[PDB]
RNA sequence: CUUUAAUGUUUGAUGUUCUAACGUUGACCCGUAAUCCGGGUUGCGGACAGUGUCUGGUGGGUAGUUUGACUGGGGCGGUC
RNA sequence: GUUUAUUAAAAACACAGCACUGUGCAAACACGAAAGUGGACGUAUACGGUGUGACGCCUGCCCGGUGCCGGAAGGUUAAUAUCGAAGCCCCGGUAAACGGCGGCCGUAACUAUAACGGUCCUAAGGUAGCGA
RNA sequence: AGGACCGAACCGACUAAUGUUGAAAAAUUAGCGGAUGACUUGUGGCUGGGGGUGAAAGGCCAAUCAAACCGGGAGAUAGCU
């Protein structure tokens, strides 16, 4: 939860800050970990593709998944634990099949609680179901849009999505944008959501929290020397000009949709 | 590729050109697709890439003609 | 391209009409199916010869195709013929669901829109009893005895 | 300040090493050029 | 002319110019524009919302500059444009260039009509600040202000002066200031002062012009 | 002939549904106790999408260059 | 904090915070004729872009409903030279509209400033910041 | 605990001074800044020229960089000395 750093200096003067001590500290579980892996972001031919990512700390992978199988004989809750591999939290299960597994691990999580991924489902608050066998507007969270694809949208802190309607084949829900958009008719997503819901008011704060975040300086363009790249601006600081990206033309407040095949799905636009 | 198999292609050598008649050069693809093919002659699909002049030529002939060659002219079938 | 249909009769085309066709529709559809073979000059004098035999002989027990067709577009009432469809009515076990075998449009279908029975259905005789699925979780049915000869 | 020269025998050889050399079509059309030309020291990296 | 005052059409072909034809090539009706520039105190620019300020236009604009004459800037045949409009952007860009004048954007169609009372109105509020009663004294009072403020140019070390200006006409509103050399003043402090006039008596009228005569050094 | 039907048509649009090209960064089986690929099965999309040609609009992002001369220094101006 | 190595250390550049936009994953976007790759083993509390520059303090004005404002083309109100244009709907545009963010009059005690209404407009109405 | 204070190492270079055919293709001499992190550094490795890269100066990229270096085109071309 929140907690606020006393100034003892500046650079201790706005460092907001959340506390994970319900969470175990130390180690985790080796067998489903693996290595994390750096490139300064950089392409296939090493490029500094999509400026300013790269650095950070170190950090580490973990080897999971979030089709939830193994549906078997139920799970239970063991520990919850803290990753830099989403803002959220992550959890340990031990099922009764005598798997060992993570989950994204929902917000309603407090050790020891009972699991199925049984499409009976229990309707357990943070179990996952196909959506064809769903309540009428229930929130969900891990929103694939092929069968068992494994979700790919909504696996964040307080990510969900709130189902429409369901009716014929197919079922639409509202995306976190105010968006209406069609997946398939048996198509995923667990119930409710994982919180984290105060992450938000978790900051950089300074230079060296960002610099173990990798954000490596978005460097302004816009009082460069034009010539290598251009936007606005000069030597004598101008404007009265004719405002274009290199493209030669505007990228503020022009749509943009490179996916002929997805409009289909889509009822009601983004925001 | 971009190539037929059959009837011979490539990009091949071009322009922009105005009337301005200024001087640049751009090649030029030609139209073909791998579209997939039933030999019936071992009744499976032996899908090639095609120029689409071409896929009207195969036709024309049948499909073990065209098939007939690729052997004749020491290709992948 | 242009084909001698193969075709005892075809919903446009029929009984060794030599037309030509839509090069979309023909090469991939008209033929390979057996429904057409190819026209040409050389084809067609060939074809004219055989099809006194060929769409005749063939064609004899495909009376069962288009009949048998209907059923399998709608998939409301299901009706393949395992052997039947000439025979007299659709009849024995033998048809749909005993070997879980029956024809689809496109594997888009509705019957198999649930799976829950303990050897299928089908075991009455000169009729041939369908389950007529009421919902996709349960199977309270409607079931017919529809042939389609 | 440093100086323009940096040490290491490695970084020298496998800046370009022999074989490297003898694995890309185009600095191996040099090194037949130079070779050629007749020099015999080539890689200069004995 | 209607209601005794004078409209013009001009330009060559989309214009909706099918007459009984005159300008074989793209030439002979910009002689008539050119004329359109000489019967003038007032012209208004037609714009449109879809295909406006095109390379030629923008350069027209520039031109209009030229013409001396004041600038109403009307955009015609939009009701039928997208409701976030494209087109404040459009606005923004030539504001800058930019016509200091009185602007005022009309958006008609003359398949509907809307900003018809609007732009018959605008004209003449136009014609009043651009025909205004002028007159030395005037001009040679806010002037000492502005030299003052920001400083007369100096050149070679030697301090220029500036000594009163006088109205040569109002229509388009001229003015000569007898001070120092041409060569003395930049364009741009000419412009200055000239800027200066346009801001401390209204101008939603045409640009304004400065002269500068030399005759004490 | 202008004009206007009635009729023969001829053809293109939209509308809807389909599946069989085609797509499948779904799921599985398999060469192979290989995140590549290939083949096959099935699920989903679907005559679309995308691409090739042709073709209209846009395009200082990229490209080649153009921007006189007279001149009591030039540019200024004015002038040819 | 960072920096013009081999003139220039700053007020420059950066920076948290903030603001705005664009993007629903086969993502935007970016590189790479493409294949592929990066973006991301991630997943809108994000991701990308752009932009502003701690912090505190200076009040940032929604067009839909219905109304209003200008205008015509119509509607509606007219004569009934029918057509019906003026004012109003509508079309556009309009929230210093109802309703949250001014005056002026009475009134929170030197009247006067005024939370309520009246009055200018179908403006909330000096509450914030800040006072000779 | 901390982009915590002072301050060696190590890195950086604000004042001055000196050198300026040096002792030195930017050091020395003498004060001086930061110094547990936006740190520092080794080793190795990788991003390549109309190109990178760039906490951005039109910097820097092999003593060279408002367009490398090198080869060729090419006895360029030059109403000019």
């Amino acid at each position: 939860a929140v907690v606020k750093c006393k100034p003892t200096s500046p650079g201790r003067r706005h460092v907001v800050k959340v506390v994970n001590p319900e969470l175990h500290k130390g180690k985790p579980f080796a067998p489903l970990l693996e290595k994390n892996s750096k490139s300064g972001g950089r392409n296939n031919n090493g490029r500094i593709t999509t400026r300013h990512i790269g650095g950070g700390h170190k950090q580490a992978y973990r080897i999971v998944d979030f089709k939830r199988n193994k549906d078997g004989i139920p799970a239970v809750v063991e520990r919850l634990e803290y990753d830099p591999n989403r803002s959220a939290n992550i959890a340990l299960v031990l099922y009764k099949d005598g798997e060992r597994r993570y989950i994204l691990a929902p917000k309603g999580l407090k050790a020891g609680d009972q699991i199925q991924s049984g499409v009976d489902a229990a309707i357990k608050p943070g179990n996952t179901l196909p959506m064809r066998n769903i309540p009428v507007g229930s929130t969900v969270h891990n929103v694939e849009m092929k069968p068992g694809k494994g979700g790919q949208l909504a696996r964040s802190a307080g990510t969900y999505v709130q189902i429409v309607a369901r009716d014929g084949a197919y079922v639409t829900l509202r995306l976190r944008s105010g968006e209406m958009r069609k997946v398939e008719a048996d198509c995923r997503a667990t119930l409710g959501e994982v919180g984290n819901a105060e992450h938000m008011l978790r900051v950089l704060g300074k230079a060296g929290a960002a610099r173990w975040r990798g954000v490596r300086p978005t460097v302004r363009g816009t009082a460069m020397n034009p010539v290598d790249h251009p936007h606005g601006g000069g030597e004598g600081r101008n404007f009265g000009k004719h405002p274009v990206t290199p493209w030669g033309v505007q990228t503020k407040g022009k749509k943009t949709r490179s996916n002929k095949r997805t409009d289909k799905f889509i009822v009601r636009r983004r925001s | 590729s971009r190539v037929c198999q059959v009837t011979g292609k490539r990009p091949v050598t071009g322009n922009n050109r105005s009337h301005a008649l200024n001087a640049t050069k751009r090649r030029f693809l030609p139209n073909l697709h791998s579209h997939r093919f039933w030999v019936e002659s071992e009744k499976r699909f032996v899908t090639l890439r095609v120029s689409a002049k071409g896929m009207r030529v195969i036709d024309k002939k049948g499909i073990d003609t065209v098939l007939a060659e690729l052997r004749a002219r020491g290709e992948k079938y | 391209m242009q084909v001698i249909l193969l075709d005892k009769v075809a919903n446009l085309g029929s009984l060794g009409d030599q037309v030509n066709v839509k090069a979309g529709y023909a090469r991939n559809f008209l033929v390979p199916q057996g429904k057409a073979v190819p026209a040409t000059k050389k084809n067609i004098e060939f074809f004219e010869a055989r099809r006194a035999e060929l769409e005749a002989k063939l064609a004899e027990v495909l009376a069962a195709a288009n009949a048998r067709a209907e059923k399998i577009n709608a998939l409301e009432t299901v009706t393949i013929a395992s052997k039947a469809g000439d025979e007299g009515k659709l009849f024995g076990s033998i048809g749909t669901r005993d070997i879980a075998d029956a024809v689809t449009a496109a594997g888009v279908e509705v019957a198999k829109s649930e799976v829950r029975l303990p050897n299928g259905v089908l075991r009455t005789t000169g009729e041939h009893e369908v389950s007529f699925q009421v919902h996709s979780e349960v199977f309270a049915k409607v079931i017919v005895n529809v042939v389609a000869e | 300040m440093k100086r323009t020269f940096q040490p290491s025998v490695l970084k020298r050889n496998r800046s370009h090493g022999f074989r490297a050399r003898m694995a890309t079509k185009n600095g191996r059309q040099v090194l037949a050029r130079r070779r050629a030309k007749g020099r015999a020291r080539l890689t200069v990296s004995k | 002319e209607r209601d005794g005052r004078e409209y013009v059409l001009i330009d060559t072909a989309g214009v909706r110019k099918r007459g009984k034809i005159t300008d074989a090539v793209e030439k002979f009706s910009v002689i008539k524009t050119l004329q359109a520039i000489e019967d003038a105190n007032v012209v208004m620019l037609v714009i449109d919302a879809r295909e406006g300020i095109s390379d030629q236009d923008l350069s027209l604009l520039g031109f209009i500059l030229n013409s001396g004459r004041s600038l109403v800037i009307v955009v015609n045949k939009w009701d039928g444009l997208s409701q976030e409009v494209k087109e404040q952007v459009k606005e923004t860009l030539d504001f800058r260039l930019g016509f200091i004048d009185f602007a005022r954007v009309h958006f008609i169609s003359a398949l509907h009509g809307s900003g018809v009372g609007n732009l018959f109105e605008s004209v003449r509020e136009a014609y009043d600040s651009s025909t205004r009663r002028v007159g030395t004294s005037m001009l040679t009072r806010i002037m000492t202000m502005a030299v003052e403020d920001h400083q007369p140019p100096l050149v070679r070390g030697r301090r220029v002066k500036l000594k009163y200006a006088h109205a040569g006409g109002y229509n388009p509103p001229i003015v000569v200031i007898h001070g120092n050399q041409v060569k003395d003043l930049p364009d741009s402090y000419k412009r200055y002062l000239m800027n200066y006039f346009r801001k401390s008596l209204d101008v939603m009228g045409s640009p304004i012009r400065i002269q500068f005569k030399e005759g004490e050094n």
